[PDB]
RNA sequence: CGGUCCGGCCGGGAACUCAAAGGAGACUGCCAGUGAUAAACUGGAGGAAGGUGGGGAUGACGUCAAGUCAUCAUGGCCCUUACGACCAGGGCUACACACGUGCUACAAUGGCGCAUACAAAGAGAAGCGACCUCGCGAGAGCAAGCGGACCUCAUAAAGUGCGUCGUAGUCCGGAUUGGAGUCUGCAACUCGACUCCAUGAAGUCGGAAUCGCUAGUAAUCGUGGAUCAGAAUGCCACGGUG
């Protein structure tokens, strides 16, 4: 989808995750960028990714290393 | 003439009857002819086995079998055992890139039923 | 439209020949040069923390004398409706109502 | 001695050039079964050359630009007619006969507001 | 050398009325001129709604032609020049000088 | 058609063979406005009918039209092109072929 | 006509096509017949056009308290540290179903491969972007020309010529899905376009019912534009065949 010069993420989630590497992992991390690519920096952490009224935790694992984190929180609740 | 792709081709043309593997469609077809040096309107008749065999060594290079199933299964398995939202999708038989569930969803969905 | 929506519009336009105009325009260059900088140009991260207003796909090309964000012209930068009330009071030179 | 004749259709336009003797077709710098592909094409040029006969006796050079198959061969069917009556002057009763010197000015209707087509309505519900 | 000049307006009786007023005072100076030329007439067409809401059928169809007149002159001569340079012609005429 | 009342229109000829009647034929097997394509059909089909059942090519389509006989001209042609349609041969040009062989042999 | 590097390209030519400012030309004008000697009709000649030539603009008094307080204008009412305003994300695109409106199909009047001919009308400067080079390709790099009858989008498609498949769920049809990517934009998960590989649903002409259309029309083939950063099976135009 995206071109290969550079995968996107934003500003204000990589600086979340720098201190979360030196300080070690802390409570789940809320966050709204649903549009930032997994990098392998981050495998370990759990981010609560914004899904319009909540945040969901989501536990990172090694082959979501690539992927979206809105691709980990359905918006809408089925019955 | 038994491949390492078993099930047989049909007895015609070459292009044609390379496109029953699963997994070659008439452009890898064409590439793997190319590569060889048999012409695409060569029957099945005159094609001696030592330029079957040749064959059996290009299509090699690719899986295409029942391995080639799995490993696009297990592709799917990967997104279903994740819990991902495109998981999600597979499991219940609803479109997955951005296609409405309005209406005209029949492929996904199966037949209609109230 | 309304005028908190008109008062959105100007504050785009505004913001986009402040920053999106010159900076940007530089930073779109060097994430594309080829040449130099193939791996670690980083401006990418920079274009992250400008604000988001200054973009103009998010501006959009309302009617200059009500407001209205849908039926417009670049011809006369207006609504199809305004279009007419200048047409037939012969304010717009040349525009009549043709046949062929 | 040049005898000039203006054939035209909905987008042709065609010239002809009349010069005294030969079977010569040069069309666009091409023959005439060449740049024609169609087979009623190259006979719906010889139609006002039959009641008047050409066998090897006039030449014609002609030019065309716009339109498609027929419309440039009636646009070289229509300037042909007007280039014999240019030559001899006296054909013209045999010309009316035919019919081929009246322009057919059959243009393209347009498209109309409110329908996808000149005439075609897009699909009517009863009630 | 070769000065031009296009003329380009909305109207035809308008724009032909400016036209004739250059080639004459043109000709009475002494000056080559090999005439106006009628270039073709880039017209646009305009077709928008007529109401704010459903009866989406009736519509209102539009033009705006933009007529083109172009004259050559040969000779740059100072009495050519200082005559057409400031004449007095028509606010609906747009002159382009190419010099 | 209740106030006017006009004549039907008068098309132009067949231009390999001089028939009125041929050119009226071309244009019910013609769809989406190919003439090319349509009359290089028939001229095959007839090509068949000539050669190999049948010469007088112009009197061989007139007995194959006399069997299933302006409108009693024009249903008998449309007759045969909309039975030829439906058919187990291989090309347009054999399925016509075979409809005015059976319609000479009046079956 | 001279000049050939075979390109109107360069001297030139102003004829012609085209380009657009003005004008002529069709008015039952003429002839014959019918008709109360009327209006009118029928037939024929002349003419590019003949009986309001072809098309558009042009839609009376009124009817439906039809549609529009969300284009705008506007009487009155209502809220006001909120029915206002700012921002992030989500929704407007959901899914057991129903209805209307379209596209592509179910194919040999076709599919595919190669060769190849003919359009009109528009768009273009924070734009159209050639040539050259690279990639299977979407494109990318380099980089002119052009505010434009100059340059660019832009090689129109059907068709034609040959070869192939031989009546089948197929070399039909392309849905769906996976994998790998291009481009737009702060940013393509929810929800973009496009390309490449692979997969190859239903479908073999469709019930009752129902629609369009009397001629360059129907049918069909492509092109262009508005909207638009990007996003057309919709809509507006334009021609080709007919
Ligand atoms: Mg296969
Ligand atoms: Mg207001
Ligand atoms: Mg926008
Ligand atoms: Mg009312
Ligand atoms: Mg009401
Ligand atoms: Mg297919
Ligand atoms: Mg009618």
């Amino acid at each position: 989808r995206s071109l290969k010069k550079g995968p996107f993420i934003d500003l204000h989630l990589l600086k979340k995750v720098e201190k979360a590497v030196e300080s070690g992992d802390k409570k789940p991390l809320r966050t709204w960028s649903r549009r930032s690519t997994i990098f392998p920096n981050m495998i370990g952490l759990t981010i609560a990714v914004h899904n319009g009224r909540q945040h969901v935790p989501v536990f990172v694992t090694d082959e979501m290393v690539g992927h979206k984190l809105g691709e980990f929180a359905p918006t809408r609740t089925y019955r | 003439a038994r491949i390492a792709g078993i099930n047989i081709p049909d007895h015609k043309h070459a292009v044609i009857a390379l496109t029953s593997i699963y997994g070659v469609g008439k452009t890898r077809s064409k590439a793997i002819l190319a590569a060889a040096g048999i012409a695409e309107d060569v029957k099945i008749s005159e094609l001696s086995e030592g330029q079957i065999d040749t064959l059996r060594d290009e299509v090699a290079k690719f899986v295409v079998e029942g391995d080639l199933r799995r490993e696009i299964s297990m592709s799917i398995k990967r997104l279903m055992d994740l819990g991902c939202y495109r998981g999600l999708r597979h499991r219940r038989g609803l479109p997955v890139r951005g296609q409405r569930t309005k209406t005209n969803a029949r492929t996904r969905k199966g037949p209609r039923k109230p | 439209a309304k005028q908190s929506m008109k008062a959105r519009e100007v504050k785009r336009v505004a913001l986009a020949d402040k920053y999106f105009a010159k900076r940007a325009e530089l930073k779109a260059i060097i994430s594309d040069v080829n040449a130099s900088d193939e791996d670690r140009w980083n401006a990418v991260l920079k274009l992250q923390t400008l604000p988001r207003d200054s973009s103009p796909s998010r501006q959009r090309n309302r009617c200059r004398q009500t407001g209205r964000p849908h039926g417009f012209l670049r011809k006369f930068g207006l609504s199809r409706i305004k279009v007419r009330e200048a047409a037939m009071r012969g304010e717009i030179p040349g525009l009549k109502k043709a046949s062929w | 001695n040049q005898y000039y004749g203006t054939g035209r259709r909905k987008s042709s336009a065609a010239r002809v050039f009349i010069k005294p003797g030969n079977g010569k077709i040069v069309i666009n710098q091409r023959s005439l079964e060449q740049y024609f592909g169609r087979e009623t094409a190259r006979m719906v040029v010889r139609q006002p050359l039959e009641l008047v006969d050409m066998v090897e006796k006039l030449d014609l050079y002609i030019t065309v630009k716009g339109g498609g198959i027929s419309g440039q061969a009636g646009a070289i069917r229509h300037g042909i007619t007007r280039a014999l009556m240019e030559y001899d002057e006296s054909l013209r009763s045999e010309l009316r006969k035919a019919g081929f010197v009246t322009r057919d000015a059959r243009q393209v209707e347009r498209k109309k507001v409110g329908l996808r087509k000149a005439r075609r309505r897009p699909q009517f519900s009863k009630r | 050398q070769r000065i031009r000049i296009r003329l380009k307006a909305f109207d035809h009786r308008l724009i032909d009325q400016a036209t004739a007023e250059i080639v004459e005072t043109a000709k009475r100076t002494g000056a080559q001129v090999r005439g106006p030329i009628p270039l073709p007439t880039r017209k646009e067409r305009f077709t928008v709604l007529i109401s704010p809401h459903v009866n989406k059928d009736a519509r209102d169809q539009y033009e705006i032609r933009t007529h083109l007149r172009l004259v050559d002159i040969v000779e740059p001569t100072e009495k050519t020049v200082d005559a057409l340079m400031r004449l007095d012609l028509a606010a609906g005429v747009d002159v382009q000088i190419s010099l | 058609p209740r106030r006017r009342v006009i004549g039907q229109r008068k098309i132009l000829p067949d231009p390999k063979f001089g028939s009125e009647l041929l050119a009226k034929f071309v244009n019910i097997l013609m769809v989406d406005g190919k003439k090319s394509t349509a009359e290089s059909i028939v001229y095959s089909a007839l090509e068949t009918l000539a050669q190999r059942s049948g010469k007088s090519e112009l009197e061989a389509f007139e007995v194959a039209l006399e069997n299933v006989r302006v409108r009693r001209n024009a249903l008998a042609m449309r007759w045969i092109v909309e039975a030829a349609r439906k058919r187990g041969d291989k090309s347009m040009a054999l399925r016509l072929a075979n409809e005015l062989s059976d319609a000479a042999e009046n079956k």
